This record gives structure tokens, C-alpha cells and sequence, in this order.
């Protein structure tokens, strides 16, 4: 069979894989290292006035989760920015001016959610490029499916891209799992090849 | 001063999740 | 022995399991899933003044952990929320009502404590649940053992868990592992049944 | 080969270290555990003037971390505290005084990094001690280098420790890895024997 | 009142990495 | 303005742990 180096080698390299952002891809959408949502290009967030922040026993302000959320790795339930319906979108300046080879995109595990049920996830969806920032006809990038059935992690790398270079990319959600509210977005990222 | 302490209370039920 | 094959399934699904909250089961407990500290219903928080926070060198305030944390997934030393003594309660709103079927309580590890021990963890605990929100008596789901020569999570299943369902749950600290001044709870979870 | 109950040990002990804050050695350098920078002791932060925060379309003030960002557990791109040039310093009084045997240093990896450069990590440092809190001359420790071809978590455990015992620690950084503009510090740490 | 949200922009390029 | 920092100084020994 194996020996125990190999088996201490298997274990070994799967560590640090999961140690480099599970993925082990540099993320041009990740807001700690320079990527911003356009505020005012993403749809309306779905707030819900439920959770109440109070202080001295004064209720201050209901908090819901704004689309910078999606460039950010703390990925929990309720962690996830909220549109209503099933359609909606979100643009992001990246960190840097990339030749975009893949995206990610993840969501909850059913085994953390009630019923093992995601039914909030984005399904289909597409990716545009936008050649400076503000500009009005994107560049369709590629169209992939969120799969509920698939792990929590899902990365999708572009088939052929072309030598064209991105500094803004729109996530256009088409379709969701079936919630019938709303669709809940955990976290959203992009890869490629920066200058050099 | 007094510590203050942030509350919060689900008041109209789930988040979104 | 085994095969290649297998030791990478074998890995694969550790790792699944060590992603999925380390226990891959939904927790009611959670702050970002919708749970809340009842905070009228839970011990005085043992404040120390030692944590001084200040701005442009004007001293603010002292900050110190409310209940809040043991319902949030940020399990480092020091981040948790400790009472005076060994005999302590907290009481959760939970996300939603459920048959609750177990519990998880953490605490930091020894590995990662001055002289390897945890005298402020919980040790004997119950939990009782409460038909609604403001109701005065408690029914007793379980009593519990946190084991301080254990695994840092522990999970706890209820033996026989009745029908009834409840939406607030009481944890209630009967002993510590003997620190004189104080207890800290890290993290604490419940898991169940819920609608469907 | 191996059996399959030796694959389960051998990746459940490699999953329990993972989960000891990756290294299974106690930090007394740990902000939340009791540690805390000496603000007027450390070099001045590198301020870019690039990440905005705005309220209501109100532009409040740029955001940059500060040397507290070293002494915390969350290292991903940007999550760092910058000096300008390749030699500066920072101050931690430790949690309880000790005698220190090792330090941690880690950056993120070169996997997560545009071009796969690393190249604002520190090189060369140093570790001195400060027998009270406000002393002049240090004792040096030791001097180590941070590889940046190695892993991105590297503990330097000092060859043979004195008996003196400290509370103040500095970390000296010497050179870095070639950026021209800044040297960046993710997370430092300071391990060792304390009373008993 | 209004939910408040604290917005992110970068507007001086790359933060320090 | 001036960019803020929160300082954090422990002034009264250890937080509980
Ligand atoms: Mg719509
Ligand atoms: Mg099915
Ligand atoms: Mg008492
Ligand atoms: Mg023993
Ligand atoms: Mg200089
Ligand atoms: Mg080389």
C-alpha cells in the first residue's frame, strides 16, 4: 500500500492547501487586499429590521450586512449580503488591473443549515468586465452554476479568456435555489494574471 | 466611564441567511 | 494496508468535517444565524478594568466581553465571557424553536495555556429549556460534564429527548475547574429538530 | 504499509495541532490573551491615505492598521501593520512575564500574492528583552532570519535561553525582502516558561 | 433611524501587503 | 481628519482566560 511518509506527506500538502484560503488562488476581489464594492452599482440590500443594536437600553439601529461583505473571509450563517428576489448583482473594483482567468464563489454547508437546505444560494449567474470604471456596457466574461448539490467552495475558471485586462467585474446573479424572498451571497472572488 | 456594552436582540424574527 | 486512494478520501472528509464548524451540525445558538443573549437573564459579567481603550491619548472606557461572545465563533484566549465564581447562567433566544438533541461547550486548549491548565472552564453544567420567552421555570434537558482532560469541543447528546420544543434555552454553570475568581465560557452551542 | 486506524491517527493528530493555533505553543504575545503594544515605542505606521471610510456619503477618515494588528489571529492580504523602509521595531509588553524560548513570525504565503512575491516580508531580525517596562538598554535574545521561501508560520526557538525572565519584548526588523517602499509585519509572537 | 452602513473606497491605490 | 487608532493597554494585570 502507502507508506507512513506518504501518508504523512498526503496530510501534510492538504494542510497546506487548506491554510492558503482553502483554494490556494491570489483574490483581486478580497477587500483586505485592496478591492472595494461600487456602492452605488450593486443592487438594494434586502433589510429585514430584525436585528436590533441597543446600548444603556436605548434601541440605536437595526444591522443588516452591506455588500462588503462578500470580499470578506468570515463565512458563517448570516454572514452574507441580502438582495430580494432571485435576480441581482454587485460590482467590484478589484485590487488590481488583472487578465481574469477564474472566480469563486461560495455559500454555507447544508450540514450547517437548518433542514440541510441552502435554498437562498445564488444559482445561475454571469461575469462582466468593465474596461475603466465608469463605463456602461460590460464585457460577458463567462455564465456558471452554483451547484447546491456540489461542496461549499465552488471555483470557475473561464474556458479561454482573452488577453483583455479588468480593474471591474460585475457578479450578475440570474437565478437562485428557490428562496422566495430573497438570495443571500457568503463570499465572492476573482482570479487572474496581474502585470508584471 | 460605566463599561459600555453593545445588545443585540432579533426583534421580527431571522436574518437573512 | 490501504491505498493512495484511500488515505486522500480518508483526508478529504477530515478535512470536510474540520470546515463544517468542526462538528458539521447546525447550531440554534449562533448569533449570525439569529440567536440572542437574553441579556436581563444572565449572570453579571465579572469586569476586571484592566482593558483600557483610549483615542488620541484620552482614556475611553475598560472593554471586557459581554455574553454576546459565547454565541460567536472567535475561539482565541481571552475571548470569552467569564462570571465571579464557579456557578454562573446564561439564557439564549435560540435562532429558532426546536427539539433540541444535543449541545456543544469549548474551551481554549491546553496546548495553548500558561502551564497547561483550564481551572476557569466550566465543569458540571445543565440545560434546561423554556416553553416561551417569559415563562419563570425551566425543564431540565440534561446535565453534562465539561472534561478538562478532553478534546477542547465537547458535544453533549441528550439521551432521550422529549416532543416539546423551545425557542429559549438556559445554560447554567454548576461548577468550574477551579479557578478562585472567576469561570469562562467560550463557546456554547445547540443543535436540534427544527420545523419542517 | 500502514493500516487504516494508523491513517485516522496520524490525521487526527495532524488536525488537533492545526487547531492549536497551528503550532501548539502558547502566546504571551496574544493582544486578546493580555498583551499589548507600547504605542510610543514601536516605529511610525506607514500611512498610505488610500482606504476611505464614508458615512451617508460623508468621507470620516483613511484606515490603516496599527501595530495592535501583529499581536492578533487573523493574517490575510492587507490584514498587516506597515513601516516605511526595511528597518523598524515594534514593543509588546507580554501577558506575564516569562522566559521566553521561542518566537513566531508569519506572512502570507506566496500561493495568496500577486506574482508570487512576498517581497515586503521582514528578512533579517532581532529579539531583545527589557528587564522593566521603562528601560533603556535591552538584552539581546537572539537573531534569526524569516525565509521567504519557507513556510509562511516559522517559529526560531532560541538555542539556550538565560534564566532572566521579561515582560517587554522588541521585535527588530533588520532588512526585509526588497520592497522598495515598506516592510510589512502579519502576526508576531512570543513563546516561553512562566511562573509557577 | 436609517441603517447606516460604513462604506470602503479605495481612492489612492494599493493599501500595504 | 488625522487618521484615528483605538490604543489598547492593559493597565490592571491579566483579562480573564
Ligand atoms: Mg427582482
Ligand atoms: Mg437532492
Ligand atoms: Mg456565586
Ligand atoms: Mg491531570
Ligand atoms: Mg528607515
Ligand atoms: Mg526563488
Amino acid at each position: 500500500g502507502v507508506t507512513e511518509e506518504q501518508v504523512h506527506h498526503i496530510v501534510k500538502q492538504a494542510l497546506q492547501r487548506y491554510s492558503e484560503d482553502r483554494i490556494g488562488l491570489a483574490d483581486y476581489a478580497l477587500e483586505s487586499g485592496g478591492a472595494s464594492v461600487i456602492s452605488t452599482r450593486c443592487s438594494e440590500t434586502y433589510e429585514t429590521k430584525t436585528a436590533l443594536l441597543s446600548l444603556f437600553g436605548i434601541p440605536l439601529w437595526y444591522h443588516s450586512q452591506s455588500p462588503r461583505v462578500i470580499l470578506q473571509p468570515d463565512v458563517h450563517p448570516g454572514n452574507c449580503w441580502a438582495f430580494q428576489g432571485p435576480q441581482g448583482f454587485a460590482v467590484v473594483r478589484l485590487s488590481a488591473r488583472i487578465r481574469p482567468t477564474a472566480v469563486t464563489l461560495e455559500h454555507v454547508p447544508k450540514a450547517l443549515s437548518p433542514n440541510s437546505t441552502i435554498s437562498s444560494a445564488p444559482k445561475d449567474f454571469a461575469i462582466f468586465g468593465f474596461d475603466e470604471d465608469l463605463q456602461q456596457e460590460g464585457t460577458l466574461l463567462g455564465k456558471f452554476t452554483y451547484d447546491q448539490d456540489g461542496e461549499p467552495i465552488q471555483t470557475f475558471h473561464f474556458q479561454a479568456p482573452t488577453m483583455a485586462t479588468y480593474q471591474v467585474v460585475e457578479l450578475r446573479i440570474l437565478t437562485n435555489w428557490g428562496h422566495p424572498e430573497y438570495t443571500c451571497i457568503y463570499r465572492f472572488r476573482v482570479h487572474g494574471e496581474p502585470a508584471h | 466611564p460605566r463599561t459600555p456594552y453593545l445588545v443585540l436582540s432579533y426583534v421580527n424574527g431571522l436574518p437573512p441567511v
